[PDB]
């Protein structure tokens, strides 16, 4: 078999699994098939994100059925199994990662009947948050249908957490830069105290979903134009005990106007919610 | 046999010594491995990896092509054969280089246990990293800690348990604003999580249960109150009792304590 494939101590010290009748040529064929596949794989897959997917979805269904990537995809998906152990539960990794670049493509295309899911390894070009951001803001999509669809696939993009951290604020809550900054403030203010006492002698429509879920994560979202101030007015009016730690925290830093028309828009409103827990607290 | 043979290159073409002393040393190490010396086994496999890398380089090919894995199979082969933990050999070597269609395949055809692939996933990139951690799944940001606070029993304990741990105090006020939080509870959280370290700690002695199983009542405030007043620090209580339960008389009973024993008018 060795000679034919090519077409003692030479062999009995190599390291194929067992010297049984079939295993030698079996492994030879398996390895050769996997290589001949993966080579053409990388070759094809080496070949706008949303735009590209849109274009690939505009062809004829018989044409899409012959996607070269898809063409070899099942080939490899089966070669891995046919070349692998038996009796042990092989976790189908290739399947799991194929599902996430298939189903997400389907949802992000449908929300844009049926859809010809073309080359699916085109949306791995940009990260997760970017895609949802582009679809949500750019191409006039309503921020409720998307959060609806992503529910019926068991995913976790968090259609709120992708709209908040793209147009609202960098609010951060550390825990170790507090006790390492009290000992700095106590010194800087002391140095500024002695040397001065010794002188002794469109504007968003996602407010729909935002207010729809957990109004608190709409109040804090607002505090980060005049219409925004107007929304903050009422949405904090419905809350009694929050505008006490925003007025016993606004006087000893700046002082007219109103209790919200002053904060919501200024760097006076991002060192005040949090205490010393900020990079720009000291100044 | 294959292991000892492959160990030649980066022990002979890298070290200058008579091959016979090397042979004696290798035989001693081999008998040691036969004794099941796990540490020695680990060292031997480590050297195997090093020499294997040298040999791979020698052939003058890409360090992570197909034939690369073809030669690399023995790496898994040895570790499994000797009942040693599957070493993360080329998974990382492809992880740093941002090549997914090697971390999929070569993850697969040796049965890489599901802990390791995810654990080593954190080497790739900004992109093709979030599309992967969530790919097969199956905080420090107030817009997130509260967004993912619509998931608990109701709310009144996830926020408090998260805010007692890290010393913060602009979370408890939101906590006592959602439907169903004991207004006479969140005060313990504020006054215990807006003081210094030793004060916040030595007052906790009254507790018996763990952090997430200590529902506060109208009794823990007693020891909190006493501990705070002892070792003078009152401009904190005289300050909380205004956000929380209002002008009700205890506020004045403590407000006397600023005009006396501090301010003296």
């Amino acid at each position: 078999y060795l000679l034919m494939s090519a077409s003692i101590t030479e062999l009995l010290q190599m390291c194929w699994p067992s010297l049984s009748e079939d295993c030698v040529a079996s492994h030879t064929t398996l390895s050769q098939q996997l290589d001949q596949v993966l080579q053409s794989l990388r070759e094809a897959l080496e070949l706008p994100p949303l735009s590209s997917l849109v274009e690939q979805a505009a062809q004829k269904a018989p044409e899409a059925e012959a996607h070269p990537v898809q063409i070899q995809t099942q080939l490899l998906q089966k070669n891995l199994g046919k070349q692998t152990p038996s009796g042990s539960r092989q976790m189908d990794y290739l399947g799991t990662f194929f599902s996430y670049c298939s189903t997400l493509a389907a949802v992000l295309l449908q929300s844009l009947v049926e859809v010809k899911v073309g080359n699916p390894f085109v949306l791995l070009q940009q990260s997760s948050s970017q895609l949802v951001s582009h679809l949500l803001f750019e191409r006039q999509v309503p921020p409720e249908r998307l959060a609806a669809l992503l529910a019926q696939e068991n995913l976790s993009l968090s259609v709120p957490q992708v709209i908040v951290s793209c147009c609202c604020e960098p609010l951060a809550l550390c825990s170790s830069r507090q006790s390492q900054q009290t000992s700095s403030l106590l010194t800087r203010l002391g140095t500024l105290a002695q040397l001065h006492a010794s002188h002794c002698l469109l504007t968003s429509s996602a407010l729909a979903f935002l207010k729809s879920r957990s109004k608190l994560l709409a109040t804090v979202a607002c505090l980060g134009a005049e219409q925004v101030a107007r929304e903050c007015e009422r949405l904090l009016e419905q809350f009694p005990l929050f505008e006490a730690f925003l007025l016993a925290a606004w006087e000893p830093l700046r002082g007219g106007q109103s209790l919200a028309v002053n904060l919501c828009g200024w760097a006076s409103l991002s060192t005040v919610l949090l205490g010393l827990h900020s990079p720009i607290a000291l100044d | 046999m294959k292991v000892a043979n492959i160990i030649l290159s980066y022990k002979c073409r890298n070290e200058d010594a008579q091959y016979s002393f090397i042979r004696e040393s290798v035989a001693e190490k081999l008998s040691k491995l036969a004794d099941g010396e796990k540490t020695t086994t680990e060292e031997l496999l480590v050297l195997l990896e090093e020499g294997t890398w040298n040999s791979i380089q020698q052939q003058e090919i890409k360090r992570l092509s197909s034939e690369s894995s073809s030669q690399w199979a023995l790496v898994v082969q040895f570790c499994r054969l000797h009942n040693m933990k599957l070493s993360i050999s080329y998974l990382r070597e492809c992880a740093k280089a941002n090549d997914w269609l090697q971390f999929i395949i070569h993850s697969q055809l040796h049965n890489y246990h599901p802990a390791e692939v995810k654990s080593l996933i954190q080497y790739f990139s900004p992109v093709i990293q979030d599309h992967l951690r969530l790919a097969f799944e199956n905080m420090t940001d107030l817009f997130e800690i509260l967004l993912q606070c619509s998931e608990e029993p109701d709310s009144w304990h996830w926020l408090l348990v998260e805010a007692v741990k890290q010393q913060a105090p602009i979370l408890s006020v939101l906590a006592s604003c959602l439907q169903g939080a004991s207004a006479i509870s969140c005060l313990c959280v504020w006054i215990i999580t807006s003081v210094e370290d030793n004060v916040a700690t030595e007052a906790m002695g009254h507790i018996q249960d763990s952090t997430e199983d200590h529902t506060w009542n109208l009794e823990d405030l007693s020891v909190i109150w006493r501990t705070l007043l002892t070792r003078q620090k009152s401009k904190t209580l005289i300050r909380g009792f205004q956000l929380f339960f209002k002008d009700s008389p205890l506020l004045l009973v403590m407000e006397m304590y600023e005009l006396c024993m501090f301010f003296r008018n």
